[PDB]
RNA sequence: UUUUCU
RNA sequence: AGGGGAUUGAAAAUCCCCG
RNA sequence: ACUCGUGAGAGACUGCCGGGGUCAACUCGGAGGAAGGUGGGGAUGACGUCAAGUCAUCAUGCCCCUUAUGUCCAGGGCUUCACACAUGCUACAAUGGCCGGUACAAAGGGCUGCGAUGCCGUGAGGUGGAGCGAAUCCUUUCAAAGCCGGUCUCAGUUCGGAUCGGGGUCUGCAACUCGACCCCGUGAAGUCGGAGUCGCUAGUAAUCGCAGAUCAGCAACGCUGCGGUGAAUACGUUCCCG
């Protein structure tokens, strides 16, 4: 089907569905399929336009979803690195954040690894 | 092994069926030591084949087994600088495992989805004559009689 | 053990947290037990010795 | 993150501090060897030398800054690379 | 009245013989809804095939420590003192089958400077 | 507005 | 790194421990004070050999057996020396302090002190060879004496290199559990440094 | 009805027979009824250490201390009995809780 | 078969 | 040729990767 | 009465029978027996080696500092990072993941400690204090893998959890540099791993949780132990290593 601006896949059961969408994960469809009243068990295939209407309705109004959730990370982001915080100097470098180790590891954050 | 044979231990015979042959296979099958995960799996391998040839499991099985139960075998030893590989006889025992592990191991590389399925496509395909792990025995016993100059060290 | 770290660890801290152990004996940092409040060598020592009441070796 | 229920943590010292330079008006620059003190509204335009361990660094408060603590911004170690 | 103990790797068991039928009663269960495994069932029965007097005792049992398996061992050593107990002359049979003799296997004392009991830490001579 | 985020925490 | 304590290793055994009490709130307490009474001790006292110390605790009232080679000097007759120690023990204030002094019978049976003998003519000028042999003779004089084994290492003439030289007669069975065997451990003060000595005294075995 | 119940520590085994023997005796002397040196489990507190300083982690050295108990349960306290178990001097390495 | 030096 | 692994008690030789 | 707890005691000695043995030691089989041949595992390191380790546990000869190379405090560092090695842990999925129901341990730990029922939270936890210096109370009557059932259909996925954002709780004077834990989101590498190489011979390997010491808190995936489920193979000394 088609929800706020994802397309769901083929067939899967709703609650790994709607996972597809950036603001969701399973807990908030464990939550947001029962507040609406439909079944998790349920198809992609046997969903219809008033099924997708409500939901849409649903978490458009109580959920932060897709590209204004991405702008509002990359805000937050952007703001702690402005104003020149520890955390920023580190998303700078492109090191760890978290007080991690950065003498052997953290590869994640480096990337690939190129060799001296 | 400096001092002599070791000895050997008893096999206990399988509850629903009475051959150590099916006990054996579940401790070929048997990993991390859940027994019990070994036990479901083979017996389902087993009714799946009854189902699919319609006839005994049991029998089928000692039948697969004997197809790819080679009798000779290539050993491996550096002689002169020069590493040959020999021919050597295989005493029964040794012969029933080599087939049994092969069996399995080429059960777990099938398609199949699940392990109950695979096992038992792989025995029953054996039973034909068919599968991947009767080729092997028929592998070995090639490159067996290719080398047959060497057993002349009869080693 | 400088004798400055030794008798500073027995005084009383401005901060509850700032209280650490330091064996009795040798007045080792490291590796205290409290039981005793001997550090891992002294304790092996008087063991041996057999001054430590209901201690001994032990095998099983 | 200090607990909710403790309410946020300034050392006594640049409290006062603050509260005569804020209130006899006079922006100043404080000298502070308190890493830990988070950063509070009444902070707000004031401006900073906070201990590095090696020296005192400026600090400028600007709103963004607020709910972090001082050392934040005087940063530790020096890494230029190899 | 009858009494035997088992012993199998921390696991001990008390079984009572009592004269009835075939009835086994584990801790207020079934011998199918305790122990539902073919292989368990199959170890707990053998001593009455052995001795041929299957069915004739309904069996009391108290099983503690262990686990399934270490449980299901010492019941069946259990099981074969107490026919030891109602009829003498059987002992030849048993134990020729090994059912009385109790397992001298337990769990090895993890040894210090390697991981469990006898697999070594890794070794590079690098 | 992080002053308020910080108030609603604290206040 | 070699061989254990031998005194450890048959303690639970053939050997007993140096002190009995039993608390388990107050326990670190005293052995606070223990190795505090043990260095008072070790300190004042090495005119008389001092064989043990064996101290013994029920609530308030404390009691130290010391075990010496000559009590005469560890108490003047008019109780001088009693009277420091007993002053001591109350600066530890284990409270009330009953304190005996035990003179060890046979004086060369005692590896505690053969050692400390050996130790002495070692510390003053004395040729090394000549003290092992010394010791060694005299213990093995005394009835009960199986066999001696004293083992003295250090700079031992002073020389610059670290010579062990080791001496035995008789019967040492270290590895037997039922053998009793007496260790005693001493370092002698010396110009050059400190030489150590110790000494195994095997005196027949312990049936029980 | 009153049960006394004396509670006996130690490190070492034969004196928790040497107290289990004497106040049994002052008991049965007295004439009221003792239950008698009934085990308990031992208590075993280990620390493994190393045997070094500096390095060598892997060679260690376990200690052990063992603790044993019996109870002694008094029926019947006869004030005569009660007033000898308060006077019952005990070994340097007997617990002994009266309660 | 092949294996140089410290 | 060179850099990093690998065999080596440590180097050569050899074996894998790399720019 | 059965366990079990901890005290004393019996019991394995080639003792009993058959064969080889030089009629010697010892070896091959059998019986009895819970166990058979040093039953299993510990503790136990000979004379010495390596100028091995440690003047930072301690002790110490000699040399050096004594207005500092002593000592007191705040802040910082011991956690930095283009790299390279080493030991581990989680993985790469269906013998699996996730949801529901259900069965079985051993050992341990506890005073300014362990802290229950109840109530507030989604959950870390908060409020509260039953009861215990503990075979009693608390760690829930203790586990997890197991079994029964449902769903997922081989996919960079309902695999994988790194990373990053927001929101919290607890410990502490204080979690910025530098704590752990929980909630929501985020969702990377990774498709069994080149040359090489390591461990292990039976309750072992493999896998599964549990407790402890150190400790206010924790970098614990470590270390020391406890138990659960539990294999394969050993023809044999030619080859590598000691
Ligand atoms: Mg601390
Ligand atoms: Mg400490
Ligand atoms: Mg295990
Ligand atoms: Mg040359
Ligand atoms: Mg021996
Ligand atoms: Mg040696
Ligand atoms: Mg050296
Ligand atoms: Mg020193
Ligand atoms: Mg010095
Ligand atoms: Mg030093
Ligand atoms: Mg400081
Ligand atoms: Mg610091
Ligand atoms: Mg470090
Ligand atoms: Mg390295
Ligand atoms: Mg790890
Ligand atoms: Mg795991
Ligand atoms: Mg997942
Ligand atoms: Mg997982
Ligand atoms: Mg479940
Ligand atoms: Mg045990
Ligand atoms: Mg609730
Ligand atoms: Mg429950
Ligand atoms: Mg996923
Ligand atoms: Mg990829
Ligand atoms: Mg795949
Ligand atoms: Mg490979
Ligand atoms: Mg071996
Ligand atoms: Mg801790
Ligand atoms: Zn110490």
């Amino acid at each position: 089907a088609r929800l706020v601006g994802v397309d769901l896949p083929r067939d899967k059961r709703m609650e790994i569905a709607l996972t597809y969408i950036y603001g969701i994960g399973r807990t908030r469809s464990n939550e947001i399929l029962a507040a609406t009243g439909i079944d998790k068990n349920m198809r992609t295939k046997d969903l219809t336009d008033d099924q997708v209407t409500v939901l849409r309705d649903y978490i458009e109004g109580n959920l932060k979803v897709e590209g204004d959730l991405r702008r509002e990370v990359q805000a937050d982001i952007r703001r702690k690195i402005e104003i020149g915080c520890y955390q920023g100097l580190r998303h700078r470098r492109g090191l760890p954040v978290r007080g991690q180790r950065t003498k052997t590891n953290a590869r994640t954050r480096k990337g690939p690894k190129r060799t001296i | 092994p400096r001092k002599g044979p070791a000895p050997k231990r008893p096999l206990v015979n399988d509850p629903v069926y009475g051959s150590q042959l099916v006990t054996q296979l579940v401790n070929k099958v048997l990993l991390e030591g859940k027994k019990s995960l070994a036990e479901r799996i083979v017996y389902g391998a087993l009714e799946q084949a009854r189902e699919k040839t319609g006839t005994d499991p049991v029998v089928t099985l000692k039948r697969a087994l004997d197809n790819v139960k080679p009798a000779l075998e290539v050993r491996s030893r550096r002689v002169g600088g020069a590493t040959y590989q020999v021919p050597v006889e295989v005493r029964p025992d040794r012969s029933t495992t080599l087939a049994l592990r092969w069996l399995v191991n080429f059960s777990r590389q099938r398609r199949e989805k699940t392990m109950v399925e695979r096992l038992a496509n792989e025995i029953l395909d054996a039973s034909n004559g068919l599968g991947a792990s009767v080729k092997r025995r028929e592998d070995t016993h090639k490159m067996a009689e290719a080398n047959r100059a060497f057993a002349h060290y009869r080693w | 053990a400088k004798k400055a770290l030794v008798h500073k660890a027995n005084k009383k801290p401005k901060f509850a947290v700032r209280a650490y152990t330091r064996c009795n004996k040798c007045g080792r940092p490291h590796s205290v037990y409290r039981k005793f409040g001997l550090c891992r060598i002294c304790l092996r020592e008087m063991a041996h010795a057999g001054e430590l009441p209901g201690v001994q070796k032990s095998s099983w | 993150p200090r607990s909710l229920k403790k309410g946020p943590f300034v050392d006594d010292h640049l409290l006062k501090k603050v509260d005569v330079q804020n209130e006899k008006n006079t922006k100043q620059v404080i000298k502070t060897w308190s890493r830990r003190s988070t950063i509070i509204p009444d902070f707000i335009g004031h401006t900073f030398a906070v201990h590095d361990g090696r020296k005192h660094v400026p600090v400028f408060v600007t709103e963004a800054m607020v709910g972090h603590k001082l050392g934040e911004f005087a940063p530790t170690r020096t890494f230029k690379g190899h | 009245p009858i009494q035997t103990v088992g012993r199998r790797k921390e696991a001990v068991v008390r079984v009572r013989l009592v004269p009835g039928t075939g009835q086994f009663n584990l801790d207020g269960r079934t011998l199918e809804n305790y122990f539902p495994n073919k292989v368990h069932q199959q170890l707990i029965k053998a001593p009455l095939v052995t001795v041929d007097r299957v069915d004739q005792f309904d069996i009391y049992a108290h099983l503690d420590g262990g686990g399934p398996s270490g449980q299901a061992g010492a019941l069946r050593l259990a099981i074969a003192r107490a026919l030891i107990l109602v009829q003498p002359e059987d002992r030849p049979a048993l134990k020729k089958a090994g059912f009385l003799t109790r397992d001298p296997r337990a769990i090895e004392r993890k040894k210090y400077g390697l991981k469990k009991a006898r697999k070594a830490p890794q070794y590079s001579k690098r | 507005g992080r002053v308020a985020r910080f108030e609603k925490r604290y206040g | 790194g070699q061989k254990i304590n031998p005194h450890g290793f048959r303690l639970g055994i053939t050997t007993e421990w140096k002190s009995r009490w039993y608390a388990d709130k107050q326990y670190k307490d005293y052995v606070k004070e223990d190795v505090a009474i043990r260095k008072l001790l070790a300190t004042g006292l090495e005119r008389a050999g001092i064989a043990d110390v064996e101290i013994e605790r029920t609530r308030d009232r404390v009691r130290v057996d010391i075990h010496t080679a000559r009590p005469g000097i560890v108490i003047g007759r008019r109780g001088t020396e009693a009277d420091r120690i007993r002053a001591d023990l109350e600066k530890l204030t284990g409270k009330q302090v009953q304190l005996n002094i035990l003179e060890v019978k046979n004086p060369e049976s005692q590896a505690q002190l053969v050692a400390q003998g050996v130790a002495e003519q070692l510390s003053n000028r004395v040729a090394f060879r000549r003290a092992m042999r010394k010791a060694i003779q005299s213990a093995m004089r005394q009835p009960n004496v199986k066999g001696i084994r004293v083992q003295c290492s250090g700079r031992l003439g002073g020389a610059e290199m670290s010579r062990s030289e080791f001496y035995r007669e008789g019967r040492v069975p270290l590895h037997t559990l039922r053998a009793d065997i007496d260790y005693g451990l001493y370092e002698a003060k010396t110009t050059f440094g400190r030489i150590g000595v110790k000494v195994w005294i095997y005196k027949g075995d312990i049936v029980g | 009805g009153q049960k006394i119940r004396i509670r006996l520590k130690a490190y070492d085994h034969e004196a928790i027979d040497a107290s289990a023997r004497k106040i049994v005796e002052t008991v049965t002397r007295t004439g009221a009824s003792v239950v008698g040196p009934v085990p308990l489990p031992t208590e075993k507190n280990v620390y493994c250490v190393i045997r070094s300083p500096h390095k060598y982690k892997d060679s260690r050295e376990h200690f052990e201390m063992r603790t044993h108990k019996r109870l002694i349960d008094i029926l019947d306290p006869t004030p005569k009995t009660v007033d000898a178990l308060m006077r019952i001097d005990l070994p340097a390495s007997v617990d002994v809780n009266i309660q």
